[PDB]
C-alpha cells in the first residue's frame, strides 16, 4: 500500500519506479470582470513524473488549449495527468516501463489505475509522504520552458544534475527535498541563498549551481535554518 | 396452493418460508407447510437452535415437482428431495392434512410483499446462479462465496452471480477512461443490460435473489451483489425511465421488509449516500428515499 517513513529505503533499490505529482497541471489566475465578478484565466502547467533512483524528470508541458471548451478542469486535470502518464509508459520500452507509481495526492489514484488497466502488474501507490514537488515551478529553467510553450510538449530533465557522481540517490533526493521545501516556504530567501554569491554559476546543462562538496554543505545549512525560522514565525514558537 | 412435507423434525430448529418463520421442538410431530402459493420461487430455511451459526436453505418452484425435507443425521441438516411417485406423496400430504401436523402458509390476502421481492425471479435463473443440475431446487447458506469473491475456492457450492466491476477492461472502453469511470451508462445499457442480461427483468431478478440470500442467509457476497447492481444504475447517466421507476419499486419493499435490526451490516452506507444523494438519479428514487429517510436516517 503506502509509501512512509518505514518504506523511504524502496525509493533507491533496483525496481523502476516513478513519482506523479499533478500539482502543476491546472493552473489558473484569478481575475476581476469590467462587471466586477470573478473570472479565471489558465497558464500553462506541467505534469513532474520522476524517477528518484535516476533524477530522470519526464516533464509534460500541458498548454492551456487541452481547457478549451471542457467543464469541471480540475477534475479533468487528473484524468488528462493520468492519459499522459499512460502513454509515457506505452512509449518507454517494456524494460523501462516502471513497477510502480507512486503518486503525490489520493485523487490520482482512481484517474491512473482506470488509465493503467492494461498494465494490471504495475502498481499504483499513494504515499503518507508531503513531498514538496509543487515547488517544480520555482526552479528556474523548468518555469521557463513551461511558459515558452505554444503547443504541448515533453522535455526530459535530470533534476539531481550530475550529482550522482558523488552521492548516493538516497542523499540526492534528501537534498532536492531540501531545495524544494526551501523554494515552498520562502522562494525569495531560498533563490537568494541559492544565487548570492556570482562566481558559483549553473551550467548551461543543469539546473541548480555547481557547488563544490563543501559549498553544498554550507547550502544545506542555510536552508535548514530558512525551513526552521519559517516554521517558528508561521507558528509563533 | 402446494405442500412440502417433512418426513419428521427430529432436531429443535427456527423454520423460514418466505419472509415467516416458526420455531420447531425436537422430536415435535411436525410434518410440513401447506397452501404455499403457486406462481413464485419460494426459500425454506433452517437455524438449528443449538448452532445459531449457518443458516442455510432451498429455493424452490411447486410447479417443477414435489418437494419435501428430510432430516440427514449424518449430514445433520435437513434436505430438500423430489419424490417422483405422485400417487405415494398426494397420499403422504392428504394423510398428513387429515392429522393437521402441517403449517399453513400464512399469507394476508391484502399483502403483496413476497410477489413484490421476487417480481423477477425465476427458478431457471436460480439454478445458472447456484449450479446443482441433478436437482430442480437450490441449496444456499450463510458461507458460500461468489464467483468474484474466489478470484480475489470450492467451484462446486459458488454463487455464480454476473462479475461487476468499475474498475475492468469490460467496465471501461480504451479512449473513454475518464466518461465510462463517471457515468457507467456504456457498462450498464451495452455490455450488463444488452450484452449479458438480455433485458432489464433478468438483471432485477439477479438483483433480488441477491438481496434476499443476503437478508435470509446473511451471505456477504450476495450483500456486495445487491450493492454493485444498484451503483451500476444510480452510477449511469442514461437509464430507461421504466427501468428507474421499477428500480424504485424494488428497493422500497427490500429496505421496508428488512429486519431493523440488521440495517448496520446488511446496508453499505457508503453506496446508498452516493445512491441518493451524489448519484445520477439521486432524484429518480422518491419512494426509496422516503423509507430510507424514515427508518435508517442514521445510516443517511
Amino acid at each position: 500500500g503506502a509509501m512512509n517513513s518505514s518504506n523511504y529505503a524502496e525509493l533507491f533499490n533496483n525496481d523502476i519506479k516513478l513519482f506523479v505529482d499533478d500539482t502543476n497541471v491546472y493552473r489558473v489566475t484569478v481575475h476581476k470582470t469590467f462587471e466586477g465578478n470573478v473570472a479565471t484565466k489558465a497558464i500553462n502547467g506541467c505534469i513532474f513524473t520522476l524517477n528518484p533512483k535516476t533524477g530522470h524528470l519526464f516533464l509534460k508541458i500541458i498548454h492551456t488549449s487541452v481547457w478549451a471548451g471542457q467543464k469541471r478542469l480540475s477534475q479533468l486535470a487528473k484524468w488528462k495527468t493520468a492519459e499522459e502518464v499512460s502513454a509515457l509508459v506505452r512509449s518507454l520500452p517494456k524494460e523501462e516501463q516502471p513497477k510502480q507509481i507512486i503518486v503525490t495526492r489520493k485523487a490520482m489514484l482512481d484517474p491512473l489505475e482506470v488509465h493503467m488497466l492494461d498494465f494490471p502488474n504495475i502498481a499504483i501507490r499513494p504515499t503518507e509522504l508531503r513531498l514538496p514537488f509543487s515547488a517544480a515551478m520555482s526552479i528556474d529553467k523548468l518555469s521557463d520552458v513551461v511558459m515558452k510553450a505554444t503547443e504541448p510538449q515533453m522535455v526530459l530533465f535530470n533534476i539531481y544534475d550530475d550529482w550522482l557522481d558523488r552521492i548516493s540517490s538516497y542523499t540526492a533526493f534528501s537534498r532536492l527535498t531540501l531545495l524544494l521545501r526551501a523554494l515552498k516556504t520562502n522562494e525569495e530567501s531560498a533563490k537568494m541563498i541559492l544565487l548570492s554569491d556570482p562566481t558559483i554559476t549553473i551550467k548551461s546543462y543543469h539546473l541548480w549551481p555547481s557547488f563544490t562538496d563543501e559549498q553544498w554543505i554550507t547550502i544545506e545549512s542555510q536552508m535548514r535554518d530558512l525551513i526552521l525560522t519559517e516554521y517558528g514565525r508561521k507558528y509563533n514558537v | 396452493m402446494n405442500t412440502v412435507p417433512f418426513t419428521s423434525a427430529p432436531i429443535e430448529v427456527t423454520i423460514g418460508i418466505d419472509q415467516y418463520s416458526f420455531n420447531v421442538k425436537e422430536n415435535q410431530p411436525f410434518h410440513g407447510i401447506k397452501d404455499i402459493p403457486i406462481g413464485h420461487v419460494h426459500v425454506i430455511h433452517f437455524q438449528h437452535a443449538d448452532n445459531s451459526s449457518m443458516r442455510y436453505g432451498y429455493w424452490f418452484d411447486c410447479r417443477m415437482g414435489n418437494f419435501y425435507i428430510q432430516y440427514d443425521p449424518k449430514d445433520g441438516l435437513y434436505k430438500m428431495m423430489e419424490e417422483r411417485d405422485g400417487a405415494k406423496f398426494e397420499n403422504i400430504v392428504h394423510n398428513f392434512k387429515e392429522r393437521q401436523m402441517m403449517v399453513s402458509y400464512p399469507k394476508i390476502d391484502e399483502d403483496d410483499t413476497w410477489y413484490n421481492l421476487t417480481e423477477f425471479v425465476q427458478m431457471d435463473k436460480i439454478r445458472k446462479i447456484v449450479r446443482k443440475d441433478e436437482n430442480q431446487f437450490s441449496y444456499v447458506d450463510s458461507s458460500m462465496t461468489t464467483v468474484q469473491e474466489n478470484e480475489l475456492s470450492d467451484p462446486a457450492h459458488s454463487l455464480n452471480y454476473t462479475v461487476i466491476n468499475f474498475k475492468s477492461r469490460e467496465a471501461i472502453r480504451p479512449g473513454h477512461e475518464m466518461e465510462d469511470f463517471l457515468d457507467k451508462s456504456y457498462y450498464l445499457n451495452t455490455v450488463m443490460l444488452q450484452g449479458i442480461f438480455k433485458n432489464s427483468s433478468n438483471y432485477f431478478g439477479e438483483l433480488q435473489f441477491a438481496f434476499l440470500n443476503a437478508m435470509f442467509f446473511g451471505n456477504y457476497g450476495s450483500s456486495l451483489q445487491w450493492h454493485a447492481m444498484i451503483e451500476l444504475i444510480c452510477s449511469s447517466a442514461t437509464v430507461p425511465k421504466h427501468m428507474l421507476d421499477k428500480l424504485d419499486e424494488i428497493l422500497y419493499y427490500q429496505i421496508k421488509t428488512l429486519p431493523e435490526q440488521y440495517s448496520d451490516i446488511l446496508l453499505n452506507e457508503r453506496v446508498w449516500n452516493i445512491c441518493l444523494y451524489s448519484s445520477f438519479q439521486k432524484n429518480s428514487l422518491h419512494n426509496t428515499e422516503k423509507i430510507m429517510e424514515n427508518k435508517y436516517p442514521e445510516l443517511l
